């Protein structure tokens, strides 16, 4: 049967503004089966309690969730999305960019 | 403004792993207003919207045992799916119903929906007449003539003229500061040089609501699709949703290129440039 | 509001 790669986004819910307290999120949709796996990562590193949103899906059937916590931005901090799907071999990383 | 309720069913079997999965979420235009999980701790439909807490105890009960009957029936379902296309039992598969109403802005039935998707894929759909069904394959024109035998389209017709209209127009009248209340889109353009000869345009659109919305550049007035990098439209986290077009533009020739935004929230479209 | 019915394939 068919199967859709998850189309991935990291960003901010406001803009960016180092020191200042905001939330991290990833995006991810277009996907199909349901199961993901996605994590939020601070240099590197698995950010612990993330929350998610309640399955729903497009009207192609295509699913959707956001990924989100909390976080303050910094100059050298960085910040990234690790996401997995039956679609992928590896799980792919995807970097914050404040100007995406 | 023009309204919608959804409801969006999935259930996910998993061979091994107990029974399938039972997820359902109930919207209002871009507002999810309702839950259900039935690998919650106690599964229960949940509020998930403030205006929607106000039904009493009796709706809550009601609205729970419906989705709990549901758990069973699309668990058959599944059993079912797996008959009418010869399939093992040791796969994992996924059913998928929307259903729902759209209204105008006098709060008349606009169209109705009842819609099923097998593995990502059309399985059966009620048309837009609410009367007959489009069957995807033979296996769904099993299912099409057990429907028409029990006269289901009828069914979904009275609700779908009647009580889904009914609930959505109290619900939008209880949560009206929000559900009737559209957020203008703030814009930018942003400047991102990328070698001596070219720079990226980034127009971007946040903090609107609904999530309905036309983002275009133009060059010297004509349209740039195929030269356009845009966004999926991508929520916020706190009701709003974000997007961006992005063009890619020889340097010294940034003010050929215009931005265009349409959204319910602007009384007219917007134009915006990149301003140094 | 869901409507009470739904039925099976």
């Amino acid at each position: 049967m068919i199967q859709r790669t998850p189309k991935i986004q990291v960003y901010s819910r406001h803009p960016a503004e180092n020191g200042k307290s905001n939330f991290l999120n990833c995006y991810v949709s277009g996907f199909h089966p349901s199961d993901i796996e996605v994590d939020l990562l601070k240099n590197g590193e698995r950010i612990e309690k993330v929350e998610h949103s309640d399955l729903s899906f497009s009207k192609d059937w295509s699913f959707y969730l956001l990924y989100y916590t909390e976080f303050t931005p910094t100059e050298k901090d960085e910040y990234a999305c690790r996401v997995n799907h039956v679609t992928l071999s590896q799980p792919k990383i995807v970097k914050w960019d404040r100007d995406m | 403004g023009s309204h919608s309720m959804r409801y969006f069913y999935t259930a996910m079997s998993r061979p091994g792993r107990g029974e399938p999965r039972f997820i359902t979420v109930g919207y209002v235009d871009d507002t999810l207003f309702v839950r259900f999980d039935s690998d919650a701790t106690s599964p229960r439909k949940e509020p998930r919207a403030p205006w929607i807490e106000q039904e009493g105890p009796e709706y809550w009960d009601r609205e729970t045992q419906i989705s709990k009957t549901n758990t069973q029936t699309y668990r058959e379902n599944l059993r079912t799916a797996l008959r009418y296309y010869n399939q093992s039992e040791a796969g994992s598969h996924i059913i998928q119903r929307m259903y729902g109403c759209d209204v105008g802005p006098d709060g008349r039935l606009l169209r109705g929906y009842d819609q099923d998707a097998y593995d990502g894929k059309d399985y059966i759909a009620l048309n837009e007449d609410l009367s007959s069904w489009t069957a995807a394959d033979t296996a769904a024109q099993i299912t099409q003539r057990k429907w028409e035998a029990a006269r289901v389209a009828e069914q979904l017709r009275a609700y779908l003229e009647g009580l889904c209209v009914e609930s959505l127009r109290r619900y939008l009248e209880n949560g009206k500061e929000t559900l009737q209340r559209a957020d203008p889109p703030k814009t930018h353009v942003t400047h991102h040089p990328i070698s001596d000869h070219e720079v990226t345009l980034r127009c971007w659109a946040l903090g609107f609501y609904p999530a309905e919305i036309t983002l275009t550049w133009q060059r010297d007035g004509e349209d740039q699709t195929q030269d356009t990098e845009l966004v999926e439209t991508r929520p916020a986290g706190d009701r709003t949703f974000q997007k961006w077009a992005a063009v890619v533009v020889p340097s010294g020739e940034e003010q050929r290129y215009t931005c265009h935004v349409q959204h319910e929230g602007l009384p007219k479209p917007l134009t915006l440039r990149w301003e140094p | 509001e869901e409507y009470l019915k739904a039925w099976t394939f």
